[PDB]
């Protein structure tokens, strides 16, 4: 398990100093930022239908009872264009907030903790996570448990062994086609089927697909081997 | 010999996986997997 | 999960052919590409949002040709072989209750000119600059991949959502919910013939009451009526004057010189680039309660249907055991299935 | 004892009932001593 992890953290080390598209969700935010600044920059370049763009040059050339006309235009171009940029970064900031209310949920459930849920946590099951700064947000290495190398089994909802139906306690009846164990859901360690590894209820005319098999009983080899010693000491006792 | 090819993209790798009323797979072996989310 | 993509061109929108009226919107500056550029960045997100809710899995699974899944009925709820589109009949229903306004399929001409061209807005809508793009998932990919998740859930319970599908008999996963929800396995098998019906009689109230009543697809409907509301609005700042003496760039054109069609054209090119404003600021708004709507979508694809979720009223109303994603027009149906 | 386990005196417990608790392994060791007993009794004749 341990080598399992260092080398799953050494394909990270190896996958972010390789591959150029990975930090995209980032480099899109810096991108869309820088955009929309040279975008408002630009616009200070536009006529808005005035004699220039450079609001100097018609205060150079017009007297103030008509360079208040063309100042006119292009006071409301510009007053346009940053309400345009200001709505454009209204509407951005609440798709990071919520970006980040996101990861701050991550952060609660998947580094403070361990989740139940489903691909929240990471592709697989989640076992731990570990943050990781970066420019304007944070990294997740998520650590998960994932099944591997499956083999086919016969299994039965249930074992009969004296009219009484069991079932396990935890994990499921499994077959390898000679003989029937228990195995926890989520990993093949068989072991013998015992009154310590099901519970009884009922009889095994209700349960669907039930199977015959010996329920072992831990108990009785301890009783046996006590009545082997209590006839041994009967049949010595015959002779005093 | 390239070109810009043109396809119906393929959703994934097609599979009938192997039910049946009283068969079970049980993995036998794991790997433990570190992945990375990216957030803004 | 998604809304209808548009591209508006500020060109044919503002100036509508008029190459006088376009060297005057270039006075304007950058206001045309952040527009354009703005509403694909909306467009580019529906397919996102579509993408993280549907495509969950890299395996399209296939259900078994023989259906025994312990009495449990699916058949109304996993695709019809014998139907041209692979919808399954509850999918078919969702498909014919939500009314649309152009799928992007083709328009050309034959149905867009003469006896249509009177009730139909679309072609309207068209002719003036609005465009509506397709999807990139048809609703044949969207019916695959929902397939593919319920296929998956049936013969493999939660194990396809964490590694490779691993099959399990449903009566054998349907236990392991039950002792998800804190109910000792052994209540499953004693009353396993009466959960069945109970399951399948259920499902047979969702047949009925998508036939029968008009409200259901409501989340849905008004979607679509808000993305052609908004374009019909759209269309019909065309006829508003603004204070020019006609609402045709044409009729200006026609009656005037360069010198004051400049004044009249000046009014209806401003008022037109506000028109455009509020309609792709009222669109970036409304895409991201669609996002917002996806990402939840996107969760309880994750947490209901590719597992079972401890969190309570998250998956439906009861102890959770399972869910069911259907496809539908701009959407997704979860069919929540949940101990009472 | 299987269906319960044990912790403490009942004196700190508030609203706590007398009941029996059954103990699955006395029957067997009871059966154990009848069976014991037959044997003493029989052993008594040789
Ligand atoms: C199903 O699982 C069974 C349990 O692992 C397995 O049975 C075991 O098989 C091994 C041999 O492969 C036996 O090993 C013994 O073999 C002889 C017996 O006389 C001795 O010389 C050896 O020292 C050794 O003890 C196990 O005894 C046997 N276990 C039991 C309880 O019978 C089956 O072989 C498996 N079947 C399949 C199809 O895989
Ligand atoms: C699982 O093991 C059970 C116990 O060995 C076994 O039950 C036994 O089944 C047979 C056949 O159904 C019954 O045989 C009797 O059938 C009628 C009377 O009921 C008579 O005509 C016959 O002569 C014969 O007496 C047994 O009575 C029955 N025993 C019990 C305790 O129910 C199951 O059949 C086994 N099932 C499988 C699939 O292995
Ligand atoms: C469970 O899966 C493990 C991999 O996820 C697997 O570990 C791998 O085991 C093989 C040997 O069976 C190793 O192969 C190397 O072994 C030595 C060098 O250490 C050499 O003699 C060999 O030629 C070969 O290079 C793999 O290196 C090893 N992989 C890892 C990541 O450790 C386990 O064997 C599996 N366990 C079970 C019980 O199935
Ligand atoms: C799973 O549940 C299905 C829905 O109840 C069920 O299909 C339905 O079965 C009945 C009985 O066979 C059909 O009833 C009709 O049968 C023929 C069809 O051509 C007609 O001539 C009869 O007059 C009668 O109306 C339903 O039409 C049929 N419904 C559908 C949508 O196919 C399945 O049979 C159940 N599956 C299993 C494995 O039991
Ligand atoms: C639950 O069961 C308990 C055991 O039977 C029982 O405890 C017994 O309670 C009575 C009354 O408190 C005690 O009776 C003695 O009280 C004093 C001396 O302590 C004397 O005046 C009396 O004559 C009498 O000897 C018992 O000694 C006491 N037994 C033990 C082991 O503590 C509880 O009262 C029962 N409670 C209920 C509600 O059923
Ligand atoms: C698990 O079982 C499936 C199918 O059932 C088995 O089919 C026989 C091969 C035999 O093992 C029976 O006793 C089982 O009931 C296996 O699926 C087959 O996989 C091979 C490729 O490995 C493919 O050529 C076959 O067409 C598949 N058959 C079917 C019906 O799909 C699967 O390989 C088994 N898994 C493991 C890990 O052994
Ligand atoms: C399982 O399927 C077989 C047919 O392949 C059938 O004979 C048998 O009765 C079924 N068993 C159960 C428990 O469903
Ligand atoms: C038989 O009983 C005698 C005592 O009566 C004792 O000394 C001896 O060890 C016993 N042997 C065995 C094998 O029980
Ligand atoms: C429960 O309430 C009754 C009165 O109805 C009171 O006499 C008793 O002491 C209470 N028991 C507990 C365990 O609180
Ligand atoms: C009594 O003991 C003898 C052996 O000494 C034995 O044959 C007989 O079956 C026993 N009977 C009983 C009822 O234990």
């Amino acid at each position: 398990i341990a080598n399992q992890f260092n080398s799953a953290i050494g394909k990270i080390q190896d996958s972010l100093s390789s591959t150029a598209s990975a930090l995209g969700k980032l480099q899109d935010v810096v991108n869309q930022n820088a955009q929309a600044l040279n975008t408002l920059v630009k616009q200070l370049s536009s006529n808005f239908g005035a004699i220039s763009s450079v609001l100097n040059d018609i205060l150079s050339r017009l007297d103030k009872v008509e360079a208040e006309v063309q100042i006119d235009r292009l006071i409301t171009g510009r007053l346009q264009s940053l309400q345009t940029y200001v709505t454009q970064q209204l509407i951005r900031a609440a798709e990071i907030r919520a970006s980040a209310n996101l990861a701050a949920t991550k952060m609660s459930e998947c580094v403070l903790g361990q989740s139940k849920r489903v691909d929240f946590c990471g592709k697989g099951y989640h076992l731990m996570s570990f943050p990781q700064s970066a420019p304007h947000g944070v990294v997740f290495l998520h650590v998960t448990y994932v099944p591997a190398q499956e083999k086919n089994f016969t299994t039965a909802p249930a074992i009969c062994h004296d009219g009484k139906a069991h079932f396990p306690r935890e994990g499921v009846f499994v077959s390898n086609g000679t003989d029937w164990f228990v195995t926890q859901r989520n990993f093949y360690e068989p072991q013998i089927i015992t009154t310590d590894n099901t519970f009884v209820s009922g009889n095994c005319d209700v349960v669907i697909g039930i199977v015959n098999n010996t329920v072992y009983d831990p108990l009785q080899p301890e009783l046996d081997s006590f009545k082997e010693e209590l006839d041994k000491y009967f049949k010595n006792h015959t002779s005093p | 010999s390239q070109s810009i090819i043109a396809y119906t993209m393929s959703l994934g790798a097609e599979n009938s996986v192997a039910y049946s009323n009283n068969s079970i797979a049980i993995p036998t072996n794991f790997t433990i997997s570190v992945t990375t989310e990216i957030l803004p | 999960v998604s809304m209808t993509k548009t591209s508006v061109d500020c060109t044919m929108y503002i100036c509508g052919d008029s190459t006088e009226c376009s060297n005057l919107l270039l006075q304007y500056g950058s206001f045309c590409t952040q527009l354009n550029r703005a509403l694909t960045g909306i467009a580019v997100e529906q397919d996102k949002n579509t993408q993280e809710v549907f495509a969950q899995v890299k395996q399209i699974y296939k259900t078994p040709p023989i259906k025994d899944f312990g009495g449990f009925n699916f058949s109304q709820i996993l695709p019809d072989p014998s139907k041209p589109s692979k919808r399954s009949f509850i999918e078919d229903l969702l498909f014919n209750k939500v009314t649309l306004a152009d799928a992007g399929f083709i328009k050309q001409y034959g149905d867009c000119l003469g006896d249509i061209a009177a009730r139909d807005l679309i072609c309207a809508q068209k002719f003036n600059g609005l465009t509506v793009l397709p999807p990139l998932l048809t609703d044949e990919m969207i019916a695959q991949y929902t397939s593919a998740l319920l296929a998956g859930t049936i013969t493999s319970g939660w194990t396809f959502g964490a590694g490779a599908a691993l099959q399990i008999p449903f009566a054998m996963q349907m236990a392991y919910r039950f002792n998800g929800i804190g109910v000792t396995q052994n209540v499953l098998y004693e009353n396993q013939k009466l959960i069945a019906n109970q399951f399948n009689s259920a499902i047979g109230k969702i047949q009925d009451s998508l036939s029968s009543t008009a409200s259901a697809l409501g989340k849905l409907q008004d979607v679509v009526n808000q993305n052609a509301q908004a374009l019909n609005t759209l269309v019909k700042q065309l006829s508003s004057n603004f204070g020019a003496i006609s609402s045709v760039l044409n009729d200006i054109l026609s009656r005037l010189d360069k010198v004051e069609a400049e004044v009249q054209i000046d009014r209806l090119i401003t008022g037109r680039l506000q028109s455009l404003q509020t309609y792709v600021t009222q669109q970036l708004i409304r895409a991201a309660e669609i996002r917002a709507s996806a990402n939840l979508a996107a969760t309880k694809m994750s947490e209901c249907v590719l597992g079972q979720s401890k969190r309570v009223d998250f998956c439906g109303k009861g102890y959770h055991l399972m869910s069911f994603p259907q496809s539908a027009p701009h959407g997704v149906v979860f069919l929540h299935v949940t101990y009472v």
